[PDB]
């Protein structure tokens, strides 16, 4: 009668659990809904994209969290426009470490990376942005977001000042502080192969329907521009 | 207008070191990744090095690997070459070149064809530069160039009134180490007594400028 | 590292005639490779970007076309505004490498040289030094012969010549003969004349 769903999405090849949940170049698809879901892995491991510090936060259980949703979808449209966020001009940062059927380069689409233009040199200032609920009638806004950190000249190669950054995001009671790493990162893992001194710090936040977000950041942070609409209950085994 | 304009030309004895310069009209800076590329006078190209449109990756030739380095500014509008430690081998003549993707693409993979160059200006790698001795010259007439050193020169005539007809001939090498060239038109009979044509010479390095009439 | 090496570095066809250079690479190259057209004197152009796309404002004769490891590039129609030497240039991995460059001249013409002599300057002769210039203007060949002759006196390794090119307006390569003298030398004869293999000659100090 019923069917099954392990892979949240066939027809995505070569692709893992969590990279079709990053949104992983190549790794988008169709994911369907089944509501007996089987859960496979107990430690969801990514391959392709920038190297995570997957330890950093609660990213790693995404999947089974979301395989516990009954129907799933990414976002259709992008949540916020990234370039004309508070702090300065940003530029949409593409990247060849993710790459495309059509070039080698690409990045996330549940996330995007903000660089300032070259017109940013001054003293800043903390920053502020909400995160609305564009999803539909009932399904849960998972957003996703993060921030990069690379080694202390390029942070100052890339942005102001060589100091560490400060994040921190609110949702439905669940507020968390991140501060970022500077050098002596650990080893490279779960990327596609290329050296990297940079280091991305992934996490995600849930707002029941209406529940606005809150995104207090710096530099050096990944927006979110899509997300996840789930909804009701599929069971886990 | 787009242009691309070199700066900071003229000689350096071997050993030394520089910083070149390139500004930058007429586009949007900041979307396009630039490159460097020498070329030798008559002979073929050459890369130097390349950088995205941030300053977060930066490429090098293995030929100037730990001697030259690319810097940009995009608030100015203008990019850098620093140049250290230069070869006898290193003297040619550099571009200024912009990149046709505007990816920001902060990786490995940012460099695609150029669309875009500069006039480009000399780098000559080590004796004092000399400053041009001028001699002037249907009928035919010229103006001779003899007697000076660095090879960027250019010749005008009329303050630029006249290019059609003429011929710029390339510099010569004699056995006294020094350059020479000519520059001659095609006139009618009758200009003799009508038109009066003058020859107008610049040498950048020595900043010598001599129009001369026949 | 990559390397490009391009076939035939030099071509001569005739008007309207179409050309093919064709641009194989050492390694493998998926379609990233890029053409320039360069006449000499002035700075390069691009023609062709990323395997048989055309750039816009550029004429539509123009044409590219490879993958893998064989490309070709082509000229449907020729004019004789496209004299210039081309290169071929990768924009994959590593440092981007051209082929050591292909030049193109053009093979239609036969007209004769103009020929003008030119007595030095008076002003040239108060510093110590005199030079005199033999002229020939607009000529095809290229392959032409050029010799001095003062008083009957074979001039050797003395004089100096000059590559003027061809403007790309039906025209051909140029030449002028530099002959280098010292003061001394040139007042001790009388007769100069440039043998071309015709020849116009004039008197030292006479009109
Ligand atoms: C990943 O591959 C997809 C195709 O499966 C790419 O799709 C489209 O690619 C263009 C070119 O980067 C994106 O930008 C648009 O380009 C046009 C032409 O230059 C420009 O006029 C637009 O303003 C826009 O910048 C386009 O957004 C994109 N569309 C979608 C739905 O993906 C995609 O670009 C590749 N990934 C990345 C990061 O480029």
């Amino acid at each position: 009668g019923t069917r099954t769903r392990g892979k949240l999405c066939p027809d995505c090849l070569n692709c893992t659990d969590l990279d079709v949940a990053l949104g992983r170049p190549m790794c988008v698809g169709t994911t369907p809904s089944a509501k007996a879901s089987i859960l496979h892995e107990v430690r969801p491991v990514t391959s392709g994209c920038f190297p995570i510090m997957h330890d950093r936060t609660k990213i790693r259980q995404l999947p089974n969290l979301l395989r516990g949703y009954e129907k799933i979808r990414l976002s259709t449209q992008n949540v916020i426009d990234a370039e004309k966020a508070p702090g300065g001009p940003y530029r949409l940062g593409t990247s060849g470490s993710c790459p495309n059927a059509t070039s080698k380069i690409g990045f996330f689409a549940t996330m995007a990376w903000a660089v300032p233009k070259d017109n940013y040199k001054n003293a800043t200032n903390p920053l502020t942005v909400e995160v609305p609920y564009i999803c539909t009638e009932g399904e849960d806004q998972i957003t996703v977001w993060g921030f990069h950190s690379d080694n202390k000249i390029q942070m100052k190669s890339l942005y102001g000042d060589s100091n560490p950054q400060k994040f921190t995001s609110s949702a439905n009671g669940v507020t968390t502080h991140y501060v970022s790493q500077i050098g002596d990162f650990p080893d490279q893992t779960e990327d596609g192969g290329l050296p990297q001194s940079g280091r991305i710090v992934v996490d995600y936040m849930m707002q029941k329907p209406g529940k606005t977000g809150t995104i207090v950041y710096q530099r050096g942070v990944l927006l979110p521009q899509k997300v996840w609409c789930a909804s009701g209950r599929s069971k886990v085994i | 207008e787009v242009q691309l304009v070199e700066s900071g030309g003229g000689l350096v004895q071997p050993g030394r070191s520089l910083r070149l310069s390139c500004a930058a009209s007429g586009f949007t800076f900041d979307d396009y990744p630039m490159h460097w590329v020498r070329q030798v006078p008559g002979k073929g190209l050459e890369w130097v090095s390349s950088i995205n449109w941030n300053g977060g990756s930066t490429d090098h030739a293995d030929s100037v690997k730990g001697r030259f380095t690319i810097s940009r500014d995009n608030a100015r509008n203008s990019l850098y070459l620093e140049m250290n430690s230069l070869k006898s081998e290193d003297t040619a003549l550099y571009y200024c070149a912009k990149d046709l993707r505007a990816s920001s693409s902060m990786d490995y993979y940012y460099y695609s064809g150029m669309d875009v160059w500069g006039q480009g200006t000399m780098v000559t790698v080590g004796a004092s530069t000399k400053g041009p001795s001028v001699f002037p010259l249907t009928a035919a007439l010229g103006c001779l160039v003899k007697d000076y050193f660095p090879e960027p020169v250019t010749v005008s005539w009329n303050s630029g009134a006249l290019t059609s007809g003429v011929h710029t001939f390339p510099a010569v090498l004699q056995s006294s180490g020094l350059y020479s060239l000519s520059s001659v038109v095609t006139v009618p009979s009758s200009s003799l007594g009508t038109q009066t044509y003058i020859c107008n010479v610049n040498h950048k390095p020595s900043n010598t400028k001599v129009d001369k009439r026949v | 590292d990559i390397q490009m090496t391009q076939s035939p570095s030099s071509l001569s066809a005739s008007v309207g005639d179409r050309v093919t250079i064709t641009c194989q690479a050492s390694q493998g190259i998926n379609n990233y490779l890029n053409w320039y057209q360069q006449k000499p004197g002035k700075a390069p152009k691009v023609l062709i970007y990323d395997a048989s796309n055309l750039q816009t404002g550029v004429p539509s004769r123009f044409s590219g076309s490879g993958s893998g490891t064989d490309f070709i590039f082509t000229i449907s129609s020729l004019k004789p505004e496209d004299v210039a030497t081309y290169y071929c240039q990768q924009y994959e991995n590593v440092p981007i490498t051209f082929g050591q460059g292909t030049r193109l001249d053009i093979k239609r013409t036969v007209a004769a040289p103009s020929v003008f002599i030119f007595p030095p300057s008076d002003e040239q002769l108060k510093s110590g030094t005199a030079s005199v210039v033999c002229l020939l203007n607009n000529f095809y060949p290229r392959e032409a012969k050029v010799q001095w002759k003062v008083d009957n006196a074979l001039q050797s390794g003395n004089s100096q010549e000059s590559v003027t090119e061809q403007d790309s307006k039906d025209s051909t390569y140029s030449l002028s003969s530099t002959l280098t003298l010292s003061k001394a030398d040139y007042e001790k004869h009388k007769v100069y004349a440039c043998e071309v293999t015709v020849t116009k000659s004039f008197n030292r100090g006479e009109c």
